[PDB]
C-alpha cells in the first residue's frame, strides 16, 4: 500500500541528458495503495490469486524464488468468446500466445506431490485450452529474466508495468537484484520498454498466472483491500498523472516527482 | 541593401539585407535497421504442395514477404493480384496476409476465380465477391504430376454448397442425390466427392496442372507484415526511421541506451537519432543558416562593398560557396578578396589590417570595418579603445594646470513627438 | 503483366508452303489471356489471323486461312505453333507475335502486348 | 472575407498604437532628461560630473 | 521554409519588415548602452608600475594580469558567479548577435576609468 | 488552415517583439542611471544624497 | 441527420440485360439532399453511378455507365429507381444506394447518407 | 475603379499609357475621364474629428 517511488517508466524511447520533462502519461501516483494480493497442488478449489480488472494498465511486483511466479493472462472474459492473452514464461521462452483459448484452465497437478524432480515443460497448467485463433507470438529470450537469485540481499522485484496504449501492448520490466528493506525501498528505477507488441484487441481483465504445480512457500491470505504484505503480486493502477521526470546526462531517470501528490510536489 | 533601404543612395553603415540559407544537398531514406525475415519457400517453393480440396492458410507476419524474390519465382505464372498492381503492392505493406496455397488444373483456371462456380469453385474454394489481396498461379507439371499417372492426386468433383468468404471445408462424405440411404455403404445414390486429378504426360494442357496461392491481406489493427543509403558530414535531409527533417549528420559522441532511439533535447528538435543500420548514435544539428548584412562606406565615397554572412562559421560552408551559394549572388567572390573568420560570422570583400584604429562601421566582437585607403578599399580592423596614455603618478608630484579653456558644447534632446489621433470607422471601413 | 514475349522463325516459303513459329509468355502475368496471332502487312493494320485459348479447346480461323493456315500448341515446351499454306501474290506482310490481355475474344482491337515484325515472301 | 479583413485591419492598428505607446514613453523619459537639465543646467549651476 | 505557405505570407504586407526593423532597434541600443556607461573615457591611464597608493591596497579590483583574461579579482568572481540552446535557436531564425564590444574591451574600459581614478582623482573626468 | 496557423505563429512572434521592447526600454532606463553613476559617482564625487 | 433509405430489386441480369431498381427514403433531414447509388465495383473503391436532384431538375451520367444506366424518382411512391438499357456483362458488382445530404454536388466524394447494397450478378 | 473625393482639376501629367493616378500610399490621388482624357485630382472628404 505503499508505492513510494516505484512504478515510473520510460514513457517513449527518447534520449534525454540532464533536463527536466514533464509527461502526462498513465502513471502509478506516488505514494500510492498496492494491493498486497498475497497466494496460496493442495486441491482445485480454494482459489488463491483472485482475477483483477485490468483498467489501464496495471503495475505487478512480485518477490518469487524461481518458478511460483511464470506467467499472465489478459483479455476480457479469457472464454471462448474473446480473445485471450498468454504471456507465460517458459524457461527460456516468453511465448506471447493471443490465441482465444475457450477457457483458461489451472495448474493441473499430476499429483498432489509436486516439485520433488520434474523440471520438464509437460502437464502444465494447461491454460491455454486449444482453440482457433492462435495468432502471431514473440516467442524469444525470456522477458520474465528468471534471474538465479543469490547471495542473499536480494528479492527479485520484477516490477512490470503493463499497458495497453492504441491497442498495442507494452511491457515495461526492471528486475532488482539490490537489497529492498521489507518489500518496497524507498529508491527509484525507471522500468524499461521490454516488449513492443501489437495484439490490437480489448484487455479489460487480467489475472496472473501461477503455473506452480509446486505447493512452493506461498503465505496464506482470505480478504481484499490494499497493504505493503509480502506479495505473490503487488497489483497497483496507473492514471492519467502528470509527472515530472528528471534524466541524468546517461539519459537514465534519476528521479521524479508527482504533480499533483502534494502541494510541494505541485 | 538598396532595395531593403528603399533609397537610391545609401549611408555609410552595416545593413542587414536578406537570410542566408544553405540548402541540403542530398537527401538519406536510412530507415532499414539491417533486418529482413519471412521465408516465402514455404509457401511457393515447396516440392509438395497440398491439393484444393485441402488448400493451407498460412499468414505470413512480424517478418516481411520482399515481393522481388517471388516476383521472378518460375517461367510463367498469372500474378493475378486483386484491388492493387503487383508492383505498387510491393511498397504495399500489409496487416495480416492470409496467405493461402493449392493447386488447380489448366482448363479450370476460368473456373478459379472470386463467384466463380463447378466442381472445383462452388465445391472446394469460394472467394468472396469483395476478395482483397492476390492469386499466384503457376504451372507445377513436373513436380505435382507423375509420368506414370498421377491419380495420386485428386481435385474434388461434387459438394452440396458454395464456401462461404476464406471458408475452408474438406467433407467426404459419400453424398447422396436420391431417396435410398447409404447407410455407411458406398453405392446406389453414394458418390464419394473427391475425385482424382487426371494427370497424365499424354493429358491435354486443359487437363495440365496448375498451382494457385492466394495471398490475401485483412486491413486491421495488425502491423503491416511487409530502402536506404549512406552519408556524411554534410548537410541533407534525415530520414531517420521516418523521422523527417533536414540537418547536418554529424559524428556524436553521447551514450544512448539499448532501447533509445530518437535522441532529443530541451526544444521539440531531434537532437540525436541513432543510426539504424549500424547502431550508433548520430547527431543532428541544423543547417548552417543566417542572416547576411552588407557593409558599404557610403554609395557617394564608392560603390565598393563588403558582406558579413551573420552567425555562421563561413571557414565552411559559406567560405566553400560553390557556383551561386552564396545568397547575395556574385559567386566571382566565392574565396573573395579575403575572407575573415570573425565572432560574428565572417567578412568577404575586407581585408583584416592588424593596425587599430577608431570604430566607423560597426560589424560586432569588437570588429569594425572602414573605407580607409592604404587605394581606398574596405578594411576590417580590431576597433581601438582609445590613445593608451600613463599618468607620472608620484607620492609627491602634483599637476595643476596654469591656463583654462572655456569650451562651449552642444546637446540635443527629443521633447515631444508629432501628435496623432486616428478613427477606426474612417480607417477600418471604407 | 510483365509478359516476355519471344518471337522466333521466318524465312522464304512457295506457294503452298508452309512453316512454323513460336511464341511464349514469361516473367509475370496479370491473368491468363488470350494467345492469338496477328499480320501488319507494311502500311497495312495489324489484322486478326488467328487466336487460341491457352488450354488449346477454344480456336479461332480467319476467312482468309480456312483451310490454309493453322495453329496449335505445343504441351511440353510452352511454346505455340502457326502454320501458313496457300500464299498469294497480295499475302506478303509483316508479322508481329500477338497477345490479349482479356479473358474473351470481344473484338480484334483490344490488345496489351506485340511483337517484333517479320519480312514473309513467296517464291519458288 | 470582410471579418477575416477586420482582423488584420485592426490588428494592424492595434500594432501602431502599441508602438506608439512605446516610443512616447522614450520621449517622455527623454523630456524629463531635457526638463531636469533645464532646471539644473539652465536655471542654475550642477555640480553633477558630466 | 514553404513557398506555399512563403507566398501566402507575402499577402499580408510589411507586417514583418516591421518585427525585422523594430528588433534591429534594439540590438543597435544595446551597442550604444554598454559605450554610453563605459566609453566615457577619451584615452585608456595605465596604472604605474608601482602600486603603493599611500597604503591602500587595490590589487582587488586593479585588473590582474596574472590570469589570462584582463580581468580583476572582483571582475573575475563576478564573471563566475554569472552563468550565461543557443543552437536550437539558430535553428529556426534566432539569431543572437553577438555584442559589438567584447568582455576583454569592456574589462580594458573599466582598468581605464579604474587607473584615471586612482591616479588622476576626478580631474581626468573634467579636462585633462 | 494555414493562415489560421500564420496568423497564431505571426501574433506569437508579435507579443515576443513588443514584449522585448518594454524590456529593452527598463534595461535603458538601467543603462541611463550606470552612466549617470559612472560620470557622478566615479569620475567625480556626488554630494547627492543616498 | 438521421436518414432512413429502402432500396430493393436486383436479380440475376444477363450481358445486354438491363434492371429497373427502387430506393425508397424516409426520415428528417438537414437538407432535400440527392438519392443515388455508389457502386463499388466487386473488389473497388465505391463509385458514383447516377444522380438525381431531388426536384428532378438535373440527371447524370458516368461513362462506365452511360448508353445503359439512367436514374428516375418515382412521382407516386417516391421510390427512385435505377431503370437502364442493356447494362454489360462486367457488373457484378454490389450496389449501395448512397445519399448526398446537400443540395448541389460540388464533389461525390462526401457522401453523408448512405444504402444498402444490391448484389446482382451479371450471366445467363 | 471605385471610391470616393473631391474631384479637383489635375495639374500633373498622366503620360498617355497612365491613367490611374496614386501617391505614395494606396491612395488613388490623380484619376483620368476615361471619356474625356482629362486628368483629375481626387482628394478625400474633409473629414475630421470634432
Ligand atoms: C591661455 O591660452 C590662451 C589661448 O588658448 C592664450 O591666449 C593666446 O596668447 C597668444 C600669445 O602667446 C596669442 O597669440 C593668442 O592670440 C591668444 N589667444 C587668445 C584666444 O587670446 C593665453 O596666452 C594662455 N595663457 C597663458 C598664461 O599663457
Ligand atoms: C593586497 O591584498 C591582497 C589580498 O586581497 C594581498 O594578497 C595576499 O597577500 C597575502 C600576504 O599577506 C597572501 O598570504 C595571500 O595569498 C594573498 N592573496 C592574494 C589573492 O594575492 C596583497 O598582499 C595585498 N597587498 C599589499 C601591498 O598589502
Ligand atoms: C593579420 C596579421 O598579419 N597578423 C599578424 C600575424 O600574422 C603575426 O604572426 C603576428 C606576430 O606578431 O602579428 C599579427
Ligand atoms: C609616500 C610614500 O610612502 N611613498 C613611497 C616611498 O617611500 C617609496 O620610496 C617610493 C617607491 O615607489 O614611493 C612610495
Ligand atoms: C490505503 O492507504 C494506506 C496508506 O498506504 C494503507 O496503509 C491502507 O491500508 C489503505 N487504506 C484504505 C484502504 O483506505
Ligand atoms: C554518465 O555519463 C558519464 C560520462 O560518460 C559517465 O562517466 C557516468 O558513469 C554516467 N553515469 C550514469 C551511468 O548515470
Ligand atoms: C560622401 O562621399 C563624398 C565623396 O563622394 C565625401 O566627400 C563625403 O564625405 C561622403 N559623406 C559620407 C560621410 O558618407
Ligand atoms: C569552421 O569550419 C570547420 C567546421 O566544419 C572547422 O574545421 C573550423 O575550425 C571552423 N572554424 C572556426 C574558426 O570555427
Amino acid at each position: 500500500t505503499n508505492s513510494f517511488t516505484r512504478g515510473v517508466y520510460y514513457p517513449d524511447k527518447v534520449f534525454r541528458s540532464s533536463v527536466l520533462h514533464s509527461t502526462q502519461d498513465l502513471f502509478l501516483p506516488f505514494f500510492s495503495n498496492v494491493t498486497w494480493f498475497h497466494a496460496i497442488t493442495n486441491g482445485t478449489k480454494r482459489f488463491d490469486n483472485p482475477v483483477l480488472p485490468f483498467n489501464d494498465g496495471v503495475y505487478f511486483a512480485s518477490t518469487e524464488k524461481s518458478n511460483i511466479i511464470r506467467g499472465w493472462i489478459f483479455g476480457t472474459t479469457l472464454d471462448s468468446k474473446t480473445q485471450s492473452l498468454l504471456i507465460v514464461n517458459n524457461a527460456t521462452n516468453v511465448v506471447i500466445k493471443v490465441c482465444e483459448f475457450q477457457f483458461c484452465n489451472d495448474p493441473f497437478l499430476d499429483v498432489y506431490y509436486h516439485k520433488n524432480n520434474k523440471s520438464w515443460m509437460e502437464s502444465e497448467f494447461r491454460v491455454y485450452s486449444s482453440a482457433n485463433n492462435c495468432t502471431f507470438e514473440y516467442v524469444s529470450q525470456p522477458f520474465l529474466m528468471d534471474l538465479e537469485g543469490k547471495q542473499g540481499n536480494f528479492k527479485n522485484l520484477r516490477e512490470f508495468v503493463f499497458k495497453n496504449i492504441d491497442g498495442y501492448f507494452k511491457i515495461y520490466s526492471k528486475h532488482t537484484p539490490i537489497n529492498l528493506g521489507r518489500d518496497l525501498p524507498q529508491g527509484f528505477s525507471a522500468l524499461e520498454p521490454l516488449v513492443d507488441l501489437p495484439i490490437g484487441i480489448n484487455i479489460t481483465r487480467f489475472q496472473t498466472l501461477l503455473a506452480l504445480h509446486r505447493s512452493y512457500l506461498t503465505p496464506g491470505d482470505s480478504s481484499s483491500g490494499w497493504t505493503a504484505g509480502a506479495a505473490a503480486y503487488y497489483v497497483g493502477y496507473l492514471q492519467p498523472r502528470t509527472f515530472l521526470l528528471k534524466y541524468n546526462e546517461n539519459g537514465t531517470i534519476t528521479d521524479a516527482v508527482d504533480c499533483a501528490l502534494d502541494p510541494l510536489s505541485e | 541593401t538598396k532595395c531593403t533601404l528603399k533609397s537610391f543612395t545609401v549611408e555609410k553603415g552595416i545593413y542587414q539585407t536578406s537570410n542566408f540559407r544553405v540548402q541540403p544537398t542530398e537527401s538519406i531514406v536510412r530507415f532499414p535497421n539491417i533486418t529482413n525475415l519471412c521465408p516465402f519457400d514455404e509457401v511457393f517453393n515447396a516440392t509438395r504442395f497440398a491439393s484444393v480440396y485441402a488448400w493451407n492458410r498460412k499468414r505470413i507476419s512480424n517478418c516481411v514477404a520482399d515481393y522481388s524474390v517471388l516476383y521472378n519465382f518460375a517461367p510463367f505464372f498469372a500474378f493475378k493480384c486483386y484491388g492493387v498492381s503487383p508492383t505498387k503492392l510491393n511498397d504495399l505493406c500489409f496487416t495480416n496476409v492470409y496467405a493461402d496455397s493449392f493447386v488447380i488444373r489448366g482448363n479450370e483456371v476460368s473456373q478459379i476465380a472470386p463467384g466463380q462456380t463447378g466442381n472445383i469453385a462452388d465445391y472446394n474454394y469460394k472467394l468472396p465477391d469483395d476478395f482483397t489481396g492476390c492469386v499466384i498461379a503457376w504451372n507445377s507439371n513436373k513436380l505435382d504430376s507423375k509420368v506414370g499417372g498421377n491419380y495420386n492426386y485428386r481435385y474434388r468433383l461434387f459438394r452440396k454448397s458454395n464456401l462461404k468468404p476464406f471458408e475452408r471445408d474438406i467433407s467426404t462424405e459419400i453424398y447422396q442425390a436420391g431417396n435410398k440411404p447409404c447407410n455407411g455403404v458406398a453405392g446406389v445414390n453414394c458418390y464419394f466427392p473427391l475425385q482424382s486429378y487426371g494427370f497424365r504426360p499424354t493429358y491435354g494442357v486443359g487437363h495440365q496442372p496448375y498451382r494457385v496461392v492466394v495471398l490475401s491481406f485483412e486491413l486491421l489493427h495488425a502491423p503491416a507484415t511487409v530502402s536506404t543509403n549512406l552519408v556524411k558530414n554534410k548537410c541533407v535531409n534525415f530520414n531517420f526511421n521516418g523521422l523527417t527533417g533536414t540537418g547536418v549528420l554529424t559524428e556524436s559522441n553521447k551514450k544512448f541506451l539499448p532501447f533509445q532511439q530518437f535522441g532529443r533535447d530541451i526544444a521539440d528538435t531531434t537532437d540525436a537519432v541513432r543510426d539504424p543500420q549500424t547502431l550508433e548514435i548520430l547527431d543532428i544539428t541544423p543547417c548552417s543558416f543566417g542572416g547576411v548584412s552588407v557593409i558599404t562606406p557610403g554609395t557617394n565615397t564608392s560603390n565598393q562593398v563588403a558582406v558579413l554572412y551573420q552567425g555562421v562559421n563561413c571557414t565552411e560552408v559559406p567560405v566553400a560557396i560553390h557556383a551561386d551559394q552564396l545568397t547575395p549572388t556574385w559567386r566571382v567572390y566565392s574565396t573573395g578578396s579575403n575572407v575573415f573568420q570573425t565572432r560574428a560570422g565572417c567578412l568577404i570583400g575586407a581585408e583584416y589590417v592588424n593596425s587599430s584604429y577608431e570604430c566607423d562601421i560597426p560589424i560586432g566582437a569588437g570588429i569594425c570595418a572602414s573605407y580607409q585607403t592604404q587605394s581606398q578599399s574596405i578594411i576590417a580592423y580590431t576597433m581601438s579603445l582609445g590613445a593608451e596614455n600613463s599618468v607620472a603618478y608620484s607620492n609627491n608630484s602634483i599637476a595643476i594646470p596654469t591656463n583654462f579653456t572655456i569650451s562651449v558644447t552642444t546637446e540635443i534632446l527629443p521633447v515631444s513627438m508629432t501628435k496623432t489621433s486616428v478613427d477606426c470607422t474612417m480607417y477600418i471601413c471604407g | 503483366s510483365a509478359v516476355q514475349l519471344q518471337a522466333s522463325g521466318g524465312g522464304f516459303v512457295q506457294p503452298g508452303g508452309s512453316l512454323r513459329l513460336s511464341c511464349a509468355a514469361s516473367g509475370w502475368a496479370e491473368t491468363f489471356g488470350h494467345m492469338g496471332w496477328f499480320r501488319q502487312a507494311p502500311g497495312k493494320e495489324r489484322e486478326f489471323v488467328s487466336a487460341i485459348d491457352w488450354w488449346d479447346t477454344v480456336h479461332y480461323y480467319a476467312d482468309s486461312v480456312k483451310g490454309r493456315f493453322t495453329i496449335s500448341r505445343d504441351n511440353s515446351k510452352n511454346t505455340v505453333y502457326l502454320q501458313m499454306n496457300s500464299l498469294r501474290a497480295e499475302d506478303t506482310a509483316t508479322y508481329y507475335c500477338a497477345y490479349w490481355d482479356m479473358d474473351y475474344l470481344q473484338n480484334s482491337i483490344p490488345v496489351d502486348y506485340w511483337g517484333q515484325g517479320t519480312q514473309v515472301t513467296v517464291s519458288s | 472575407q470582410i471579418d477575416r479583413l477586420i482582423t488584420g485591419r485592426l490588428q494592424s492598428l492595434q500594432t501602431y498604437v502599441t508602438q506608439q505607446l512605446i516610443r512616447a514613453a522614450e520621449i517622455r523619459a527623454s523630456a524629463n532628461l531635457a526638463a531636469t537639465k533645464m532646471s539644473e543646467c539652465v536655471l542654475g549651476q550642477s555640480k553633477r560630473v558630466d | 521554409d514553404s513557398t506555399e505557405c512563403s507566398n501566402l505570407l507575402l499577402q499580408y504586407g510589411s507586417f514583418c519588415t516591421q518585427l525585422k526593423r523594430a528588433l534591429t532597434g534594439i540590438a543597435v541600443e544595446q551597442d550604444k548602452n554598454t559605450q554610453e556607461v563605459f566609453a566615457q573615457v577619451k584615452q585608456i591611464y595605465k596604472t604605474p608600475p608601482i602600486k603603493y597608493f599611500g597604503g591602500f591596497n587595490f590589487s582587488q579590483i586593479l585588473p590582474d594580469p596574472s590570469k589570462p583574461s584582463k580581468r580583476s579579482p572582483i571582475e573575475d568572481l563576478l564573471f563566475n558567479k554569472v552563468t550565461l540552446l543557443i543552437c536550437a535557436q539558430k535553428f529556426n531564425g534566432l539569431t543572437v548577435l553577438p555584442p559589438l564590444l567584447t568582455d576583454e574591451m569592456i574589462a580594458q574600459y573599466t582598468s581605464a576609468l579604474l587607473a584615471g581614478t586612482i591616479t588622476s582623482g576626478w580631474t581626468f573626468g573634467a579636462g585633462p
